[PDB]
């Protein structure tokens, strides 16, 4: 939904495609910020 | 206005006919209108 902010900015205003490179990754699940969640999801 | 308003108008709304009556369950619509579509979404 947060993409679906910016990117449709990115989309609709012509002045961004010069000036911004908007880029984005799905980040998974991290072990620091919690041992049992870690073997949980790895058991999954 | 629309997000925020309608969500605290559902919680306002249900309120009131919580603890009158059970099983009365309040129903509403949503107005959702591409990019608009998926803003609506």
């Amino acid at each position: 939904s947060a993409l679906d902010a910016v990117v449709s900015r990115w989309h609709a205003e012509s002045s961004w495609a010069a000036r911004v490179s908007l880029a984005h990754a799905l980040i998974g699940w991290t072990r620091g910020t919690n041992d049992a969640i870690v073997a949980a999801v790895e058991e999954a | 206005v629309l997000l925020w308003a309608v969500q605290r108008l559902i919680g306002g709304l249900s309120t009131i006919g919580a603890e009158r009556d059970i099983a009365s369950r309040l129903h509403v619509v949503l107005p959702g209108s591409d990019g608009a579509y998926g803003e609506a979404k």
